[PDB]
């Protein structure tokens, strides 16, 4: 139940977890601890940084008007989130990874544009 | 009608003064340097009009402490010749001397300290006359130059002092502008601009008068200095065409070396194999005077068009201004530029210049330190590119040898590049709203 | 396409970029660098604290509730998203930018305050 | 009206100065001094977390669907808002704090899986 | 007091006093008496407020 | 001249100095305070500076 403890189940259950391993994720000799707090900041601000470009900010789960085109993985939801492991998932989509980010932030900023257009 | 829409991300920046960090492929490139030069991008930003200005640029600044700090790090780990500070009774050297080394070095001898305290050994070298002070007027006697006021460190033989570019790369949240002008004169607004994560490397050649290895200009002889008619300030004049200079020490020097203490080895010289003659460098003759004239028109420009440029040696101060100074081989050379600059121009030949040699040196202009640089077994060839001139000013215009500041010698390579903050946060009416 | 290309081009151009710049804020010898990095950091957050205290959090481009005085600038937008490089505007507001950012404060108290009201 | 000035009003007053203590918040010799931003820097960014993972991201009041177990605290609303100060009331609930965060972490995981399986 | 120096390396420099000029007194300060007598008494009265009075 | 009060107090003293050369002393003579030195021997005018 603590951090990690569900690197071993299936996506579907893991999944259940996401606060546990988002809390852990924060907090010359000595100048080398400080080097690594600042990079361990750099590293998380990154990371919120693509949650808000992608629209994503504030949630630990966020759907989005991306399509999965079946060329990334052709896999049916059954196998996905019922018997692979994230560990497993995340080392098939690698190579599949930065088209995906680059499509996500592409279809927010059509949304922005959309919205503001539509309060004028 | 109009409402205030925030917009973040915007390409907007204000001039700022950060901290830059440098990245590389012995002082120099130390291992406090990101190894990347991966492939520092340019996009041009096309219809931006920036106001560039050397003679601030902090980026100078910088450059400057970094080379101090770097170059007394490389001394810190190297032994200090203190127990040498004594007495040395000197004559003079006996081998075939020309006239022009009358005198000029001298053979020194005396007791110097060893491993072993209850221990001591009789040592003779050759110095050159510029390194010892006579003690009690004409005698035997004489005394290390700098015994007097700092101690003198001897620089490790194991490193270098050959120049290393460094690239200069900004932190997140900043961005260097370069200006693509290739007739910019350092100020004013520049009309082609393009944005670089890093700059080229620049290498951190140590001269005086004649700038060494630097860059060319694209086109013309271009002549900046922060007022032109202010005659204290200096004149950096960048060539368009290199001129090749060859200098060398033509004598063939035996390096012997002592204990002076528990892993203390010092280094000297011991002899010299074949005659005496002065170190010594060539310029084309042609070719140099075609680049005056070349600079000659230019300052013509600012200066009247129906007038007298004349060039003249520089008028005085110590061997480290009124001299070239440079590092040829490892030994520091300060040759006399007098047969450069002797000239009046009115509306396979070569010169060669005389060179001193001295081993005890102070680079910086500083007082608290001093180091010795080992002597270099063998004979000394190098080749190199003038690519500048720094001049000072005085009808009829002249001009002087300069270059005591090496600040001046660093913007001759940065002025083209400036260090802004981006500010991606703003606002605009449209008519959009809550 | 890259980091300030859009930086000559003008405001209603220029506001398609927005997410090249965005992702280019984040990433004794070395201490003055650490101190640069730190200071970097509490750069960005202070924007998006601001941010976060107008009620746009999370987004690029944020409409609000707060009015444009004609005596900030009284150019129409023909002249202002069609004639004006961001650089250029940024130098007209420059004098009236604390002005509207405390509005935009008020703004956003005044609405969460009232949202609260009616949740009851 | 400054930075808590409002530490001695009621909390019904209190509440209207919260921008005033959130920007507040944010800005070998010299390591000591470096520990400390960084630190600072963390402690705000386990903060800012908190409210994402509860639900309360990008506002200074936010509102939950956690109710108020008497047992916590049974004063009533005129006694709570009208006399006691914030200084007096974190004293007051200050034992029972790890709890009330516990559910509100609960309550956002199940309206985060709620909102997906509606989204469908 | 005639302050000297004299080197002691290399660029080091030593001081010390050369010589006095005229008689040798000793160093003092003065304070008020009656100051310091109004200064006591009100410091007593304050400590009377803690021991006995 | 010296009032009774500081009878005692001051010391003249001669040392030997190193000097700008390793093979090199040279006398040196100053005025030392007797709180800053102490005797080496007693009945003797060896004296040394306090903290060495
Ligand atoms: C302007 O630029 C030119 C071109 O780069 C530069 O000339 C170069 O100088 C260096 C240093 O003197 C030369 O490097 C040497 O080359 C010889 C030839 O084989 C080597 O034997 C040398 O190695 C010894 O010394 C090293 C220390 O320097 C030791 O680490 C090593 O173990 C050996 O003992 C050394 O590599 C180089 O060849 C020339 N280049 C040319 C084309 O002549 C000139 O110095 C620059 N001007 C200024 C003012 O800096
Ligand atoms: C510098 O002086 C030394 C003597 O102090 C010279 O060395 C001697 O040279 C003679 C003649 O070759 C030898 O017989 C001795 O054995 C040498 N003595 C030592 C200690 O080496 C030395 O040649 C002189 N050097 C120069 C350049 O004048
Ligand atoms: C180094 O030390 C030697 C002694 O080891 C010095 O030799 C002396 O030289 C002087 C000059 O002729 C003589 O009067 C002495 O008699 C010599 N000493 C002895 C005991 O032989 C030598 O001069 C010293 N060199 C220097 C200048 O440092
Ligand atoms: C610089 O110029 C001098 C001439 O002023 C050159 O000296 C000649 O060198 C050759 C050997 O290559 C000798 O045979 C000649 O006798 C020398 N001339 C004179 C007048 O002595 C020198 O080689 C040139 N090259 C440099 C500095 O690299
Ligand atoms: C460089 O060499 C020239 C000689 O060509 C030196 O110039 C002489 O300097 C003395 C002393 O001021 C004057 O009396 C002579 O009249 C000068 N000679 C000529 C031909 O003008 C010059 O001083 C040397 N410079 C350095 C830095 O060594
Ligand atoms: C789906 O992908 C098709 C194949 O193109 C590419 O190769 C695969 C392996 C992926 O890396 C993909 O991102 C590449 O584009 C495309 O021909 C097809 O157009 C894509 N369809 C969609 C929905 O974009
Ligand atoms: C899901 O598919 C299972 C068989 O998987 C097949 O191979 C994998 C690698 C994918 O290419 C997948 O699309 C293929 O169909 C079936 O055994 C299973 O019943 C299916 N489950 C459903 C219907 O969701
Ligand atoms: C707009 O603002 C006026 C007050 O602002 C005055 O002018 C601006 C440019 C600043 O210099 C500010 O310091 C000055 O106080 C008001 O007269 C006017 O009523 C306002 N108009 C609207 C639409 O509210
Ligand atoms: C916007 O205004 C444009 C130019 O008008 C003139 O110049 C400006 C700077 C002011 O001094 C103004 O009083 C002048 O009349 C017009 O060309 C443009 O059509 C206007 N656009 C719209 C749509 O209103
Ligand atoms: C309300 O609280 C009752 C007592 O809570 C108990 O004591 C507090 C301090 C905590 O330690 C809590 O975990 C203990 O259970 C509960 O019995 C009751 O179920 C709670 N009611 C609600 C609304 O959940
Ligand atoms: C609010 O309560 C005041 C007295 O509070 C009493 O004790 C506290 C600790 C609570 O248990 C509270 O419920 C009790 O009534 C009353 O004087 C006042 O009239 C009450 N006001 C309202 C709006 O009910
Ligand atoms: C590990 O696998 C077993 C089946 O062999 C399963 O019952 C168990 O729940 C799995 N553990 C986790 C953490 O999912
Ligand atoms: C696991 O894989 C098998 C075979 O592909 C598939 O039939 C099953 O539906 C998948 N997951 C589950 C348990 O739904
Ligand atoms: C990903 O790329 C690597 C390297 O080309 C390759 O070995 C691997 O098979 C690829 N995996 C997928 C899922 O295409
Ligand atoms: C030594 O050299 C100097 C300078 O050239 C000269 O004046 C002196 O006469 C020379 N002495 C001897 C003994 O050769
Ligand atoms: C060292 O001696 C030279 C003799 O020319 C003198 O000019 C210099 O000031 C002296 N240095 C010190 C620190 O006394
Ligand atoms: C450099 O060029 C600018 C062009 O605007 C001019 O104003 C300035 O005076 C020039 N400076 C020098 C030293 O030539
Ligand atoms: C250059 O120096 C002269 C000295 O008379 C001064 O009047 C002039 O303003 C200076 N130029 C600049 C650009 O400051
Ligand atoms: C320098 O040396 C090269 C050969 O390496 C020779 O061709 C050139 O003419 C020389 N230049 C001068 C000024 O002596
Ligand atoms: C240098 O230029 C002048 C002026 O054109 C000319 O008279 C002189 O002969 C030239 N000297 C050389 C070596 O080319
Ligand atoms: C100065 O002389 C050049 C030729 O070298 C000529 O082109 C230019 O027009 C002249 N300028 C003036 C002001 O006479
Ligand atoms: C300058 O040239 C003249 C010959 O025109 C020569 O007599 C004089 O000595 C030279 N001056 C210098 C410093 O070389
Ligand atoms: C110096 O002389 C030695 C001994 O004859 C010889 O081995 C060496 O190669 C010479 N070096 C030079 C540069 O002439
Ligand atoms: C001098 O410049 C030429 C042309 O750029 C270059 O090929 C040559 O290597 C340079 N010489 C030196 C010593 O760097
Ligand atoms: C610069 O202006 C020209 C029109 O003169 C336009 O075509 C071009 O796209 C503009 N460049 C940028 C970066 O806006
Ligand atoms: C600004 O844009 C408007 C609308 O396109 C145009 O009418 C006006 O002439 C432009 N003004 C300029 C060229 O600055
Ligand atoms: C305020 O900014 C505007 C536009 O830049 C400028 O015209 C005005 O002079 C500025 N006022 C002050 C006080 O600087
Ligand atoms: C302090 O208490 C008094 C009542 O005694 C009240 O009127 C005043 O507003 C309070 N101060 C603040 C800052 O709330
Ligand atoms: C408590 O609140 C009541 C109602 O606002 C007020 O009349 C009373 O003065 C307050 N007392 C204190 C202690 O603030
Ligand atoms: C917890 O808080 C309550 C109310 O403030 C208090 O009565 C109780 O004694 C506290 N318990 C502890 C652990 O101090
Ligand atoms: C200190 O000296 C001043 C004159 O500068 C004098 O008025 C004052 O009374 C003296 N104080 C004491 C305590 O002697
Ligand atoms: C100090 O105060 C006491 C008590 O009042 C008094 O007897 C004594 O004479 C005072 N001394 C002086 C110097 O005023
Ligand atoms: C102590 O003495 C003072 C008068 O100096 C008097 O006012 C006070 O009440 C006394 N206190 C007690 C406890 O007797
Ligand atoms: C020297 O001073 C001491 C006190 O430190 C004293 O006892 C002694 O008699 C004095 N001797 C002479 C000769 O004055």
């Amino acid at each position: 139940l603590g951090f990690l403890g569900a690197a071993g189940s299936t996506m579907g259950a893991a999944s259940m977890t996401l606060t546990v391993q988002a809390r852990n994720l924060l907090s010359h000799w000595g100048i080398k601890q400080l080097q690594a707090r600042v990079l361990a900041v750099e590293h998380y601000l990154r990371d919120q940084q693509l949650l808000g470009i992608w629209g994503c900010s504030g949630k630990l789960i966020c759907c989005t008007n991306v399509p999965w085109n079946s060329s990334w993985s052709n896999r049916n939801l059954s196998e996905i989130w019922d018997n692979m492991t994230w560990l497993q998932w995340d080392k098939e989509i690698s190579n599949y990874t930065q088209i995906i980010y680059g499509l996500l932030e592409e279809s927010q900023n059509q949304q922005e544009k959309n919205e503001q257009d539509l309060l004028a | 009608n109009l409402w205030v829409t925030v917009y973040y991300g915007v390409p907007v920046w204000k001039d700022a003064e950060t901290t830059l960090f440098c990245a590389s492929d012995n002082v120099w490139a130390t291992h406090a340097c990101v190894p990347t030069d991966p492939n520092p991008q340019e996009i041009h930003l096309e219809n931006v009009t920036e106001e560039f200005n050397m003679w601030k640029n902090n980026m100078v600044e910088q450059m400057h402490e970094d080379i101090i700090s770097l170059w007394d790090q490389s001394l810190k780990p190297c032994v200090k010749l203190t127990p040498l500070c004594v007495t040395l009774q000197c004559t003079n050297v006996t081998n075939n001397i020309t006239d022009d080394m009358r005198g000029e070095l001298k053979n020194c001898s005396f007791n110097a300290t060893t491993e072993l305290r209850n221990k001591r050994q009789k040592v003779y070298s050759l110095f050159y006359r510029l390194d010892i002070v006579p003690m009690g007027e004409n005698s035997t006697n004489y005394r290390l130059i700098n015994c007097n006021t700092s101690a003198i460190t001897q620089a490790c033989p194991k490193v270098s002092f050959e120049p290393i570019p460094i690239h200069y790369c900004a932190p997140a949240g900043f961005a260097i502008l370069k200006c693509k002008d290739k007739k910019f004169n350092g100020t004013g607004p520049c009309p082609s601009v393009s944005t670089v994560q890093c700059t080229h490397g620049i290498k951190p050649v140590v001269s005086t008068q004649l700038l060494l290895n630097g860059s060319l200009a694209e086109e013309e002889v271009i002549i900046r200095s922060e007022n032109i008619t202010n005659n204290a300030k200096n004149i950096l004049v960048q060539l368009n065409t290199p001129v090749q200079i060859n200098c060398t020490r033509p004598n063939n020097n035996t390096v012997k070396s002592i204990r002076i203490g528990p892993g203390q080895a010092f280094y000297y010289t011991g002899d010299i194999i074949g005659d005496i003659r002065q170190a010594h460098c060539n310029v084309s003759k042609a070719t140099w005077n075609e680049t005056l004239g070349k600079v000659v028109k230019q300052l013509r420009k600012h200066f009247g068009n129906n007038t007298i440029i004349r060039f003249a040696q520089s008028s005085g101060g110590d061997l480290e201004v009124t001299t070239h100074s440079f590092n040829c081989g490892g030994e520091f050379f300060y040759c006399n530029t007098s047969g450069l600059f002797n000239s009046t121009w009115i509306s396979n030949d070569s010169i060669t210049l005389p060179c001193r040699i001295k081993q005890i040196i102070n680079m910086w202009q500083r007082i608290g330190q001093a180091m010795y640089a080992p002597p270099i077994q063998g004979v000394i060839r190098c080749v190199s590119n003038i690519t500048g001139l720094i001049l000072t000013r005085d009808t009829t215009e002249t001009f002087r040898p300069g270059g005591g500041d090496m600040r001046d010698n660093w913007r001759s390579e940065l002025y083209k590049y400036k260090v802004v903050k981006i500010e991606p946060l703003g606002v605009a009416p449209t008519r959009c709203k809550r």
